[PDB]
RNA sequence: AUGCCUGGGCAGGGCGAAGCCAGAGGAAACUCUGGUGGAGGUCCGUAGCGGUCCUGACGUGCAAAUCGGUCGUCCGACCUG
RNA sequence: AAGGUGAACAGCCUCUGGCAUGUUGGAACAAUGUAGGUAAGGGAAGUCGGCAAGCCGGAUCCGUAACUUCGGGAUAAGGAU
RNA sequence: UAGUGACGCGCAUGAAUGGAUGAACGAGAUUCCCACUGUCCCUACCUACUAUCCAGCGAAACCACAGCCAAGGGAACGGGCU
RNA sequence: GUUCAUAGCGACGUCGCUUUUUGAUCCUUCGAUGUCGGCUCUUCCUAUCAUUGUGAAGCAGAAUUCACCAAGCGUUGGAUUGUUCACCCACUAAUAGGGAACGUGAGCUGGGUUUAGACCGUCGUGAGACAGGUUAGUUUUACCCUACUGAUGAUGUGUUGUUGCCAUGGUAAUCCUGCUCAGUACGAGAGGAACCGCAGGUUCAGACAUUUGGUGUAUGUGCUUGGCUGAGGAGCCAAUGGGGCGAAGCUACCAUCUGUGGGAUUAUGACUGAACGCCUCUAAGUCAGAAUCCCGCCCAGGCGGAACGAUACGGCAGCGCCGCG
């Protein structure tokens, strides 16, 4: 029943974000974005909580050399929450992620942002840190 | 609402202003604007900067 | 043959007289319907951009994630003085169009709407409607008066009243007054003529017509910007970097079978100045101007129900480039079109307000006082010089 | 453009070829270590010489081929009266 | 063919000497330009093509691979001051 | 559809019309990677000189006559004709 | 096509439409009309991919295709190739097809054709040739007219000023997701809807700076390299010396706000009712009816009007109403 209320987007495709979950996987290579419809030569973006096509580059063979789907946990592009205070986490963060929405993993490292906390009951499970 | 006290200053904070900060490690800090912000990333030392009310704490200015 | 990739056109078709407006005071261009179910009450009124700042209020959305929590929203000052009326004027439906009928003026008019009568008042020896008054103090003209009223009463079907601002009170440099006509809506019309002959050289507050979070539309001319290229202007695509007679242009004007540029395609010109007329402004806040029972009373325009303090509107060192706002002003939720001391026509809504936003009954809980010259972080001088003490200059 | 005659000129640094000295090992053949040395159609680079890119400026120009940055070479098949 | 900085006849400032800014001046700082820059997050996703720009850069102390004509590569790469 | 490594079935490879290889070197032609960045997402702002206006001084190219469109016909795409 | 020509297709034959393919002709241009692509931008067509409204099923739901009014609004980001074309990855309601001198070089680029320098293969004795490959190869000019974008203005209203009306033009919003409905209708099960509501998002348009970010020569304030005023102090030069923080102003879906209602009806489904003692949406008459069209809201305002104020005391003057010459 709750909204997103979108927010600054500031992973692009292309961009490369590192890993927080124990897969073995070290870092994302953001491919594309879901639910995007596209403008023409408007790059898609991804905020925190939005699931994205994602490529390992580093990490265990077994992992790379094919599309995960992922869930943004970090950014460091400043965003506005509806109470007026303006957030980054100091680093840009994701975890590999099933279509359903189950995670991969086990465990995510630093904290998750509220956003996806309150998007994905899964990831928020076993966050750490809340925001 | 909660006033914030800004990480470096210590200055109030009201819900317009300021700015959030979340580090890796799992440590949240608040600041005022660029000022504190720049002097907190640049790992200066708040009790050595005088405009601080650390500083001011620290060398018993005032009162 | 066709574009390779389709792309949405930049810009408006439907906006696109892109000249400096001809007028500087916001128009009205169409007033609300009339019923004659309603009690009479005006439907237009003049205000001023003063500033802009913060706002805390409970959301009261169910089913919103933002349910009962707290939210910082940006709110602009408009200073609305109250109104002097000094006419009315009656108009008559015609197959041509509505032109006006007869205009009756007051006995007594001020010398801030005489102001607008002339372009040099230095110079000019200020005679006008010097005959005019002799018609209400004499027994012919107060009978070609009531000859006047009647006419209007028995043909007119649209009666709209003049009525000029009171640059006194307002801190801005100049003292010619904005002078505006004001549809009036109600009942039958010899009911609304005689309402506004009693209401004639009596001033008229914001606040009879105007209630607390009422959706409103404001009406004014856009900030001026001067000429602009079309990346500016239009905010088309830029050329690359290797691009030799200039990258701040549009490639193609137009094809070859059609001889000439469409007036589609976007141009460098005027940007800016433009007479603009926005929909849906909520009223947060409906402020009580500065007043004297004992001492002087500036708690009302920013105290609330939980912060209970004597703070104003006004920030520290007042509003920048502004001034002073001591009368009576409207706190509309974002922002409006115009810079400041920029003349806003404020005007009721055209069409039955009956949505969750619309109908939201807001509640203020805080409002930011901080100085907005600067990166202000102290409400208050008094709490200012509570945290900072004594100083050198004591 | 080329040959000949007679004159002039080419900062500051890097790498470190022969030859030489001292020490150590060896039965010899000789071999290692630390120094000295300043050779090279050697390297970075200024003056000089030339003109790769920006297909930059200009393109009824400063100029019927110039200008800015960036560039190749800079003791020799060198540059020049 | 002076002084300072500097390895330096590098660049920058100055003294002796020279000049008025290079076929005109005044008033504003619109768009396009020419020449310089800075930009949150991403980092070539732009483009035929990393074109252009940017990154590194001096000196001291460590360290330096494949290959090799054994001469080199080499300031390899990578670190600290 | 790029690059590299193997195959030879080679339209039309091949041995001083030289074949193969090859250290160093190259303002030579290509692929990938690290860092970097306004090339881009997606544009904005600042500086100097122009452009702007004024005083003075002041050309050149070009010019059948000139200059608003739709359709028709026409030397089969007109500013002129209907 | 289980049965069944026409739910969906359809051989053997036959009738047409378009110039978004290649062809045939040489009518205009050889005292010169700058070519292939890509980028940017506007508009137009429908032979409709998706959305709106509907008819059809081998339509139970979901899904799917066939057809009708219909071009209003959308039709994306990339690896390869100069490529048009082509193929793949990903998202999406969809990634539909085309024209505008095979739109668009005094708009850009020059990657490939297509001059001059060279290399390879084939052919030729040779100079040389190759819709055979490779490499490097100068993209001029607007200050004229029109058109367009904006800015002064112009004829009348006796002169000026204020407040307004309006003919005419432009026009704008679009799509998607989650919750409830509902694990309900439907269905043996697997599976699996829709309307009204609520919360929001994509694209687009109009604004604005309270906040966040950017800019920053207020050359504002510290900190610094070299040199120069004898030094301290105070300063200057080094085309803005360099580097932090930075007011105001501009500015970013990189912050924030706003985006609307009627009428006539198309397709279609119907009422009454004959022609045609029966039946029929049609012949007369009538109803519902949509991203359709028109208008409203919105932007500009006619060689278009309206009401109202003052109307030249002067040192010479000049006017406004009345009547009669
Ligand atoms: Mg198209
Ligand atoms: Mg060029
Ligand atoms: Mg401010
Ligand atoms: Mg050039
Ligand atoms: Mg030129
Ligand atoms: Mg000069
Ligand atoms: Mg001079
Ligand atoms: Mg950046
Ligand atoms: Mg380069
Ligand atoms: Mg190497
Ligand atoms: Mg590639
Ligand atoms: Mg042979
Ligand atoms: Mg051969
Ligand atoms: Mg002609
Ligand atoms: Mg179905
Ligand atoms: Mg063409
Ligand atoms: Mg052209
Ligand atoms: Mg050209
Ligand atoms: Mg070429
Ligand atoms: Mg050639
Ligand atoms: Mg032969
Ligand atoms: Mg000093
Ligand atoms: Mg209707
Ligand atoms: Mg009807
Ligand atoms: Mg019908």
């Amino acid at each position: 029943s709750g909204a997103k209320f979108r927010i600054s987007l500031g992973l692009p495709v292309g961009a490369v974000i590192n890993c927080a979950d124990n897969t073995g996987a070290k870092n994302l290579y953001i491919i594309s974005v879901k639910g995007i419809k596209g403008r023409l030569n408007r790059l898609p973006a991804a905020g925190v909580g939005d699931m994205v096509m994602a490529t390992v580059k580093k990490g265990k063979p077994e992992l790379r050399k094919k599309v995960h789907p992922a869930v943004v946990i970090r950014q460091r592009k400043s965003y506005r929450r509806k109470d007026g205070v303006f957030l980054y986490f100091e680093d840009n963060a994701g975890v590999i992620v099933n279509n359903k929405g189950e995670m991969k993993g086990s465990a995510i490292t630093g904290p998750v942002a509220k956003e996806c906390a309150d998007l994905w009951p899964r990831i928020a499970s076993n966050a750490g840190s809340i925001a | 609402m909660k006033v914030e006290l800004c990480s470096f200053s210590g200055y109030k904070i009201y819900p317009g202003h300021g700015r959030r900060y979340a580090r890796t490690d799992g440590k949240v800090f608040q600041f005022l604007n660029a000022k504190c912000e720049s002097a907190f990333l640049s790992k200066r030392n708040p009790r050595q900067i005088n405009w601080t009310v650390l500083y001011r704490r620290k060398h018993k200015k005032g009162q | 043959s066709h574009r390779k990739f389709s792309a949405p056109r930049h810009g408006s078709l439907g906006f696109l007289p892109r000249k400096r407006s001809s007028r500087h005071r916001g128009k009205v261009k169409s007033f609300p319907k009339d019923d004659p179910s309603k009690p009479v009450h005006l439907t237009a009124f003049l205000g001023y951009k003063a500033g802009m700042t913060h706002i805390v209020r409970e959301v009261d959305r169910p089913g919103s994630k933002v349910n009962k929590k707290e939210v910082v929203e940006a709110v602009t000052i408009v200073e609305t003085p109250p109104m002097v009326v000094v006419g009315i004027v009656g108009y008559v439906e015609t197959p041509r169009g509505l032109r006006t009928f007869k205009t009756v003026f007051a006995e007594h008019i001020s010398d801030e709407c005489k102001r607008r009568f002339y372009k040099n008042w230095h110079k000019s020896k200020k005679k006008a409607f010097t005959k005019y008054c002799k018609k209400w103090q004499d027994d012919a003209g107060k009978r070609q008066l009531d000859k006047d009223f009647s006419s209007m009463k028995k043909y007119c079907q649209v009666i709209r009243v003049l009525a000029h601002t009171q640059m006194r009170l307002l801190p801005l440099r100049q003292k010619k007054a904005h002078l505006m006509e004001i549809q009036v809506n109600g009942g039958t019309v010899a009911e609304k003529l005689d309402w506004a002959r009693e209401r004639l050289e009596q001033q008229v507050p914001v606040s009879q017509v105007f209630g607390q979070d009422e959706m409103i539309d404001v009406i004014g001319v856009t900030k001026g910007k001067g000429y602009k290229g079309v990346t500016s202007r239009w905010h088309t695509k830029k050329l690359p970097r290797k691009t030799h007679r200039g990258l701040r242009k549009v490639a193609c004007i137009g094809a070859w079978h059609p001889a000439r540029v469409a007036f589609s395609v976007a141009r460098a010109g005027q940007k800016g100045y433009h007479h603009r007329t926005e929909i849906n402004k909520k009223i947060y806040k409906i402020g009580q101007g500065y007043l004297i029972k004992d001492g002087k009373l500036i708690k009302n325009n920013a105290s609330t129900d939980y912060d209970l303090s004597d703070k104003s509107i006004n920030p520290l060192g007042g509003f920048v480039h502004y001034g002073e706002v001591t009368n009576d002003f409207v706190m509309l939720k974002g922002c409006v079109v115009g810079t400041k001391k920029r003349v806003l026509t404020l005007r009721k809504s055209l069409l039955v307000q009956t949505k969750r936003r619309a109908l939201e009954k807001i509640d203020l809980k805080f409002i930011d006082t901080t100085s907005k010259f600067g990166h202000g972080r102290f409400q208050t001088v008094e709490e200012k010089k509570a945290f900072m003490g004594p100083l050198k200059k004591d």
